[PDB]
């Protein structure tokens, strides 16, 4: 859970894992350090980064050309761009349970990065690019120099989103209609199960056996009514499910 | 007045089963009352489900009908 991928020490695409779509987290203690280190880490001026040293859309690397070559020294560090989808997830991840002030942070926040278009309405703009000529100060002061929109930005996934949660916002619609199949208890705890074990003896030797020490057995023989056999049956009939000629 | 043959889908008179049949199926929804009886009964394999999972729904007793049927017809000039 704390690390992406084995080379990879922080991707913020884990926000989605562990926030409105698809809950599977145990342990909330590590959400809470999951987001902390991606607050801490990944946290900019106008957005967030998906993970460190990537070089997509950049004054640099000759963007028509692919396959990297293996000289990403300096040419990708601390100008990574920007990605405000990570932002708009948190105001819903805010919403969703109990969190109110920071989803009026998270929303202030948003709010100063709109662009707005044709007939005044919203607009998600996809990344915002370092400009070519301020690049060595960044180094040196990194998140100081400003950016400008860069890319195509009808931004379908990220508006959908947004208007979602300003929708969920708003009151109109209850957390408990997205979702009938009440996925936001997965992390209520259960106590603890009870367990059921059954002693069967094969012969009538093992069963005079068992009961010469005292302990209380049956047969194969005389539960007709249920029988018992290998997995591997089992499995063999598992392996007809779903067959069409 | 309707003949023999079209008594078939008529509301408050017929079924929709027919004159001489009686098949009808009713719909029953178990809910509980408390987060321990409901724990209870399903250790028993009994599913049931607290009052506090419906929250779209509510569940009002007999009296708020009454009520609410004791406002209707109300005139001020008669």
């Amino acid at each position: 859970l704390p690390r992406a991928s084995t080379s990879k020490e922080v991707d913020a695409s884990l926000l989605s894992v562990v926030s409105f779509p698809a809950f599977a987290v145990e342990d909330s203690q590590l959400v809470e350090l999951t987001k902390q280190e991606i607050i801490t880490k990944l946290q900019g001026r106008y957005g967030c980064c998906r993970f460190l040293r990537d070089g997509y859309k950049t004054p640099k690397e000759d963007p028509n050309r692919l396959y990297y070559e293996p000289a990403e020294l300096k040419l990708f560090e601390n100008i990574e761009c920007e990605w405000p989808l990570f932002w708009t997830y948190f105001i819903l991840d805010g919403v969703f349970s109990g969190n109110a002030e920071q989803v009026q942070e998270y929303k202030e926040a948003l709010e100063a990065v709109l662009i707005k278009g044709k007939n005044g309405v919203p607009l998600l703009p996809e990344l915002y690019s370092v400009p070519p000529d301020r690049v060595d100060e960044e180094y040196q002061n990194p998140h100081t120099v400003d950016r400008v929109p860069m890319g195509k930005l009808p931004h379908m996934w990220g508006q959908s989103l947004y208007i979602l949660g300003s929708l969920m916002a708003e009151g109109f619609l209850a957390p408990g209609e997205i979702d009938p199949l009440n996925r936001r208890f997965s992390t209520v705890p259960k106590p603890d199960v009870v367990v059921q074990v059954s002693i069967l003896a094969e012969t009538e030797e093992i069963k005079t056996i068992l009961k010469d020490k005292g302990i209380y057995v049956e047969t194969i023989a005389e539960v007709y009514p249920i029988r018992v056999q290998p997995a591997r049956i089992l499995s063999h009939i598992y392996s007809s499910l779903g067959c069409n000629n | 007045y309707v003949p023999l043959k079209d008594q078939r889908n008529v509301s408050m008179r017929f079924s929709n089963q027919g004159p001489l049949e009686n098949d009808l199926v009713v719909h029953v929804a178990l809910i509980a009352e408390s987060q321990r009886l409901q724990v209870f009964l399903n250790t028993y394999g009994i599913q049931t489900q607290t009052p506090q999972q419906v929250e779209p729904i509510q569940i009002w007793p007999q009296q708020e009908l009454v009520k609410a049927y004791l406002q209707l017809g109300i005139n001020e000039k008669l």
